[PDB]
């Protein structure tokens, strides 16, 4: 497997807002298909979110097929930005034993290890060629080689039996019998990233290309470590690999090496817990160097009786303090404090993790600074293969690049002998370049913890240099970043959020979120939760707002500090509604709440200076949140609609509140959707009861309720009453049958209100379609709409619903979808083709039509006078039912406005012929794409 | 004697009958009235058998409320969106005793 | 001391008053109940200003009824056709009172 | 221009781009779907100087030849460009015949009047496409790709040079490459071929079987009838990718409800429906057995050296006359080939593979192996295209199809394939989890063969066997074959999502699933049950349980993991109440205790006719009251004397309870664990 | 006569029987004319609900403590006999059900 | 004077004539009608408590005053009535 392209597959999909992803995900739908993804459920593909998007496509569809697929989307979506950056890339001991002895177990072959740096990588490798000298591992590993990238970089041409026993001369005359043994030889490629006879001299590249390409000794084994960076190249040249991942240090090793550090219990917990409450500090921990970084700076603050609170608040603040407790008072060492801040900023753009002592003299610097690097621990001199230096951990590098950013830049430093690689803060903060080289993001968020003033003042009094003033409006300038005129997406949200926290200065806050409009949030622990308090208060024209919880954030149901502190900042979190007055759209979903936190939030909903107009709930637990929603919104003056799902069972006070929401006198409620409530009969006769006395609610929805067909009978007896005022009525998915449709003729025929109806996903059959039809003959009858949406109907149903149309009616919109009118199609067209019919829009989407029927239609739409528009979809008749239609069309231009079916733009005469039709009718527009797979739904009816 | 814990809520199983989270039964006694805005009821507690759960059509019409709940700060909110102060909450003689106000609508 | 007058009749103006045929204002000052079947409420005589008629759907719901009738043999009649039972009518120290009672059907 | 009008007639043979009777041409919308991944046919493409290569792979029958001619076609018309537009095509059929010559004269051969030219138009390198199709079908030395690789077109070399010159990229490197194979030779192409682009072709989709049957058949209820039929054999339906496959079986299954006969037998079994494909291509009373014999031979030579286009000369080496040349085309066996003169072929792989098998069985009176050799692991993995004629071979052992057979051609069968199929019976030995895929194969197997007898004597010897489910044809084969087995002794039981989810589908599943669970019944020495990862539904819950309770059963340790829904869990607890035999039980999953499954435990550990000798638990999450009358009840059993309650949420209280009980002398337990509790006897752990 | 038959019956009360769908039946009268010969009749009747007795509760009782129906029309009860159904009408809204046992082989 | 059980469904008398429980009838929960029938029968093995198994009914029955029973549980039971029908006893009671 290939992990470089799902990671190059999700960057990009997670810089999808929410109505883009929508339409991606439709786009791709109506894409063509491999035969493995059509076998995945549609409903999962829905709720995917764009990580997970990214691992279905990749673990079922071929390569190339994601290649073209993604780019084709995006190029029409019009997103104009993306499409080029895709084009572009598509173009102390007993612990580090502990970790290695499981990280071997999972190890011609060849093996590849990566990740992140820092994780010890080069630990394992060593610890295994020790394995193999104590004769610990299989006796058959006679003989094993080291090749270090850091080292093989500079030597010149020669043999590759020569290379090898370079360090070993002794060898040289036994060279010869240890590679006629070859299939008990073992080879390791340390630090790949850092860069056929034995007996020739050739090139070191050409060398290890060989080997790698196993020209050379092919039956050995192979043992590279690189970092995820440099992995592209070992695709073109390893072939059929096997890729290994290490992870380091977990938290229980994090806990054991604070207390090896401390010592004394109290002070290695306390500096524990105190560490572990910012997450985003505690993920940086697997490193060892980043622990030992923490455990230093705390304990020199303890001995020294200072407040570590401060210290571990933001990542910045003990970067900074462990700098500055590492030189000597007094000196106000400038210089050597530049020469520092350039090094790593060199090393930084060019890639480069190790320097020679040629590179530092490069650079002028003095060896005799060297002696203060090195003994602050600044710089760590390898013991292994003299004249080699490293930076003690990759953060603190990234840290000094940005001090560079951020320090004063002198006239004329351009004229400089050397051509510097070094960029500009806009190249520094533009994403082609974070996709190019993903080791700047953390720069960033330095440079904007560096944006304090504090912080700069501290820095010049401990060391005397001088900073620039310009970043804070360097920062905005990049400012259109934020300004997409477009709801930012999650992560983008998260980012902007972590990177505002760093700065800790509200006036930076203030001119980024002022336009915000629309807003998603995706809760996983509680930084995040501070970090959302901290800088969404100063919004003010926020107007739609999406939220949902993680598992974890908040402790399961029974410690009691740790949910505390947590109930403490989500208090602090909940007055956005309370304060913000323009808000104006709420939804929750899929969150895992408890009793305390939502009485909370409806505490903070209840008051008057709110005015919400719409809200939404779904798939929420417990089960006492819905009930405690119900109760919260009763009487809200501006509420207008509501709606609740899940699964939920009537207990007895549920239905109270259900009740009492409707009986109430404040009530001015429009609209109420109801799902996967179970009741009695009893419970639900007492509820249509009530809604008797309402006279506001207009719609009314009951979605994967259990009627029963009792229910629905009750109903129905309800509302033939002289006085009821429902209009809308939409019964989807309730277990019907037969057996009722004769009281809803009954409520059809006597009804007075009634102006809508709906019974998708119902086989109530041809004889109660018999039944309705006998309904709507009367005279009186005033329903203008009608959706029988999948409802298992055949041709009698058809031949009835023809004879009825044949009437006056006053029906004007039908919707027929999945059920089939194929063989009485000719019915249908009759019925069209009678003057009586009123008939204004017909949607025939999926109904497994054959192209000889094409003649109907078109004589019936030739020859209608009112008919205004017709779907026809997913039907056999592309070819010569596109043919036959466009031909008979052309000869009179009849009323219809919206035609929509589906074509293959690719074919000449029907080009043509399509031509020769919008030039005989221009007033016809005929929608050419109609291969969506998403069905219209009954939002509108 | 002062009492720390109260009830989270009181359904109203029959007319004058309301049972808290616990099913112990609460009886109001009397009921308050000293102008057009302040309204004083007077809850107690007493053990007595149960009939049938009246429906709320059976309730019919009535000056208290169907179901009170407890929120932050110390205060009730009724089914009527109004909210209830407490005023006091004391044993005597081994009998548990409430009294709840009706603060002005905001 | 007890008085033998009392309203004829009774209808609601506002929201917790009531008028006789006479026009005083009698308000409710408290209710006692020990059961479903008794129920019990006191009424006192105030003299105060009258605003407009609270039209009984402004009122709302109440447990006390829009119109209070008396009968002779300590029949009372009210809106909702239910009857009642007057215990005493005193004047002490010039406040009128008077107490009603509910009667199990 | 004059160019184009001399190939405008050539135009007529590659216009013929649909099926041989296709109705309405329904191969269009199939070409056109994959003509969205190809480079060089898109205008957006960056116009770069990298020459690339497209390699069109996928298995046989799926039509890409097709897919090729269409972008020949396209390429010819060529809307208006400032660059040229020429278009050549080399098939391997002839260029491993073809002597020693140089590339124009090679590409000169089918075009003499503009060779001439040829030079000029080899000068204009940028307005040339180039197709090599059938690679697949190339016979060279071994490494002759790789020597003498000439860079000029004028000069004569030998033709594999000319070939590893050309798709190595080293002469002409500015033209277009497409390059057709099917997977077996898809590891030249790694080392020949310079960043390379995979396209695959998969042919007819569900939809468009449908579409087909529809257009075939022209009635819908006879069209849903046979598609149903089609649809019922899963092995059947996967072969339906193909367009052959999917007219072979509409031609029969028409032509036999025309004449009225039933239909459902004849889709019962792959070999079946040959057999009666064949049946009725002939006149009757025509004394083909001679024909037969060669065609038979001619299947198995081609199939065993790995060729599938045959000439004229190979023909000959047959002694095929013309006259069974002929009865073999009019009958649709062998297709002559439009575009090359001089290429037949069978109508599919899978024809092929049945008329070899009919050489095995055929009585006798080449480079053909025998029967031992064929079913030899060594030479199925080297060619992996002989599995088929295993399965028809065993399919051709039942008499009834060898007695219709000879009725039909006169011919005589081998009494001996009986004795030596069950030869081989020692190679399918596995008693092991491998034993799975092994099993699946021999399941197989013997329902194709369709006698009882040689189940009989094939599954005589199990112990032990595992099943793991995936559609409902591995229920009937299961069912069909297992039954016999009688020295059983343990069985492993897993079914995946999409068995269980259509009133006549559901009746259809329940009645499988019915007769699939009568072997607890009927089999008595069976005493080893599991089941685990399964997704089941109320009824074969309830049908399970039904069967497990009968009198026969003898278990005596079950297990049961990660079933849904949670239903299960309870109905299986009630059912084994009562069921002395057993003495050990376990199980796992994630469910919240009800109160009706805290009744059934407490009765299931308080009946007196109770004999279990051990429990264990996990997953289970409940208040601490439900734990303490769980306890209390444990109190009057007295034959329970290990028990184990690791990973469940309890509480503190019943903790608690739980210690005491312990410690009190009247608890019967000798063994205890509390294991991940949010923290007589022997051993006691918490 | 009735055709749907109950899927599921639990002792919530001593002597009282939800049912799938909550609706409380009740034993009317056990007859018995051996050991062999066992059969109880059940009746539905809306009764009001108490609190649920545990098992230790309930106490020793002849009949078993839930039901359940297996296909093949036949009843099985947590003790492991199997209980034929006699027969189940419905006259004039009452629903009558009579059970036998059936001897274990 | 007292009933003891020897068998399930089966009483002996103080004169060791058997009794065989007939019916069990339940009105309310505090309601349990039984009858009783006096007839010989065949006897077999005394029964011991054990292979009894769980029974509503007592498995003794002691006269108590004011024409009431007292049964081997402490529980008391009330005589309806006692007839003689064709030769045959009959004991109803009902309990308290």
């Amino acid at each position: 497997t290939s992990p470089q392209l799902e990671w190059t597959l999700q960057t990009l999909l997670e810089q999808l807002n929410e109505d883009e992803l929508k339409s991606f995900k439709s786009l791709l739908w109506a894409f063509p298909l491999e035969d493995v993804l059509q076998k995945t459920p549609w409903s999962e593909v829905e709720e995917a979110d764009g990580k997970k998007l990214a691992e279905i496509l990749v673990n079922t569809s071929s390569e190339n097929w994601i290649r073209n697929a993604t780019v084709n989307i995006l190029e029409e979506m019009n997103l104009t930005e993306l499409c080029k950056m895709a084009k572009a890339e598509m173009m102390i001991d007993n612990f580090h034993d502990d970790v290695t002895l499981r990280n071997q177990r999972f190890i011609p072959y060849t093996v590849v290890l990566h990740g992140p740096a820092g994780v010890g990588k080069t630990t394992l490798a060593k610890k295994c060629m020790l394995d193999w000298t104590d004769c610990n591992l299989s006796p058959t590993l006679r003989y094993a080689f080291y090749l270090s990238c850091k080292e093989l970089s500079r030597m010149g041409p020669c043999s590759f039996a020569e290379l090898i026993s370079k360090d070993w001369p002794e060898l040289q005359d036994d060279i010869p019998s240890i590679l006629a043994q070859a299939q008990r030889i073992l080879f390791v490629v340390d630090g790949l990233d850092e860069l056929g006879d034995w007996e020739k001299k050739k090139p070191v590249p050409v060398l290890l290309g060989s080997l790698l390409k196993r020209k050379m000794l092919p039956r050995a084994a192979l043992l590279v470590t690189t970092r995820p960076r440099a992995l592209r190249d070992l695709q073109l040249l390893a072939q059929q690999p096997i890729y290994v991942r290490v992870e380091g240090f977990l938290e229980e090793d994090r806990r054991a090496y604070f207390l090896r550090h401390f010592g004394d219990e109290d002070q290695a917990m306390r500096a524990f817990e105190l560490m572990r409450s910012n997450a985003a500090l505690f993920q940086l921990g697997s490193a060892p160097a980043v622990c030992w970084i923490v455990c230093t700076t705390l304990k020199l603050q303890m001995e020294k009786g200072e407040d570590p609170v401060p210290t571990c608040l933001t990542r910045t603040g003990l970067f900074l303090r462990f700098l500055c407790s590492r030189f000597p008072q007094g000196a106000q060492l400038r210089g050597a404090l530049r020469t520092l801040s350039l090094l790593a900023a060199q090393g930084l753009w060019a890639q480069m993790s190790v320097f020679h002592r040629e590179d530092l003299e490069r650079l002028g610097v003095q060896e005799s600074d060297l002696r203060l690097f090195l003994d602050g621990d600044i710089l760590r001199q390898d013991r292994v293969s003299k004249g080699c230096y490293s930076f003690i951990h990759l953060s603190f590098q990234q840290f000094l690049t940005a001090l560079f950013y951020a320090l004063e830049k002198e006239e004329g430093e351009d004229r400089d002998g050397h051509a510097w690689d070094i960029g500009d803060v806009q190249k520094l903060l533009s994403g082609e370049e974070r996709l190019k080289n993903p080791d700047l993001i953390q720069v960033g968020h330095f440079l904007f913890g560096l944006a304090n003033e504090k912080r700069a003042k501290e820095l010049e009094a401990t060391f005397g240099c001088r900073m620039s003033p310009d970043i804070k409006q360097e920062l905005l300038q990049c400012k259109a970043h934020l300004h997409a005129n477009k709801p930012l997406s999650v992560t983008d949200l998260k980012e902007v959020l972590g990177c505002l926290y760093e700065s800790q200065e509200e006036e930076l806050a203030k001119v980024v979120v002022a336009p915000f409009k629309e807003i998603s949030i995706h809760l996983t622990n509680t930084s995040e939760v501070m970090h959302c308090s901290f800088s969404l208060k100063h919004c003010q024209d926020l107007q739609k707002l999406s939220l949902q919880v993680a598992k974890g954030v908040f402790l399961e149901n029974y410690w009691a500090r740790q949910d505390l502190r947590s109930l403490r900042l989500w208090t602090d979190f909940c007055s956005l509604f309370s304060s913000n007055s323009n808000l104006k759209f709420l939804e929750v979903k899929q969150s895992f709440l408890s009793d305390s936190s939502v009485r909370i939030l409806c505490d903070h909903v209840t008051r008057s200076t709110c005015h919400l107009q719409k809200v939404e709930i779904k798939n929420v637990t417990p089960d006492t949140a819905y009930r405690d929603f119900c109760l919260a919104f009763i009487g809200k003056k501006t509420l207008t609609h509501l709606t609740l799902a899940g699964h939920i069972e009537w207990e007895r006070t549920m239905m109270l509140m259900l009740c009492d929401l409707l009986r109430n006198h404040k009530c001015n409620l429009q609209y109420l959707r109801l799902g996967g409530h179970c009741a009695t009969p009893e419970q639900w006769a007492e509820f249509f009861y009530v809604l008797k006395a309402n006279q506001s609610l207009k719609h009314l929805r009951l979605s994967a309720n259990v009627l029963l067909d009792e229910g629905a009978m009750l109903l129905y007896k309800t509302m033939t009453r002289p006085k009821h005022f429902l209009q809308m009525l939409s019964l989807e998915n309730c277990r019907l049958t037969e057996a009722s449709c004769k009281d809803l003729a009954a409520v059809l025929v006597v009804s007075k209100k009634l102006t809508h109806l709906c019974l998708a996903k119902n086989p109530i059959g041809d004889t109660g379609v018999k039944f309705l039809c006998e309904g709507l003959s009367y005279p009186d009858c005033k329903l203008q709409t009608l959706v029988l949406q999948q409802c298992s109907i055949t041709k009698l149903g058809c031949r009835y619903l023809s004879e009825a149309l044949q009437e006056a009616c006053s029906l004007t919109n039908l919707d027929l979808s999945i059920n089939q009118i194929a063989r009485g199609l000719w019915i249908l067209c009759q019925a069209l083709e009678n003057p009586n019919c009123n008939l204004k829009h017909l949607r025939l989407w999926s109904c497994s039509l054959m192209p000889f029927y094409c003649q109907h239609l078109g004589s019936a739409l030739l020859s209608n006078q009112k008919l205004e528009t017709l779907d026809l979809g997913q039907n056999h008749l592309w070819k010569s039912g596109i043919i036959k239609l466009f031909g008979v069309l052309r000869q009179r231009t009849g009323s219809l406005k919206i035609l929509r079916l589906k074509t293959y733009e690719t074919n000449l005469e029907i080009k043509k012929l399509l031509e020769e039709v919008k030039e005989k009718n221009p007033k016809l527009t005929i929608d050419c794409n109609a291969s969506g797979a998403t069905a219209p739904p009954c939002c509108d009816f | 004697e002062a009492v720390t814990d109260h009830p989270d809520r009181l359904w109203a199983w029959e007319k004058f009958v309301y049972l808290d989270e616990k099913q112990h039964a609460w009886l109001p006694l009397t009921i308050e009235i000293k102008d057009r805005l302040q309204l004083r009821v007077l809850l107690r507690r007493e053990d007595v058998v149960l009939g049938r759960p009246m429906t709320p059509t059976q309730i019919g019409p009535s000056l208290l409320p169907i179901m009170w709940q407890l929120y932050p700060d110390g205060r009730y909110r009724s089914s009527d969106s109004s909210f209830w102060r407490l005023v006091y909450h004391i044993k005597i003689d081994g009998v548990e005793d409430m009294l709840l106000e009706l603060l002005p609508d905001d």
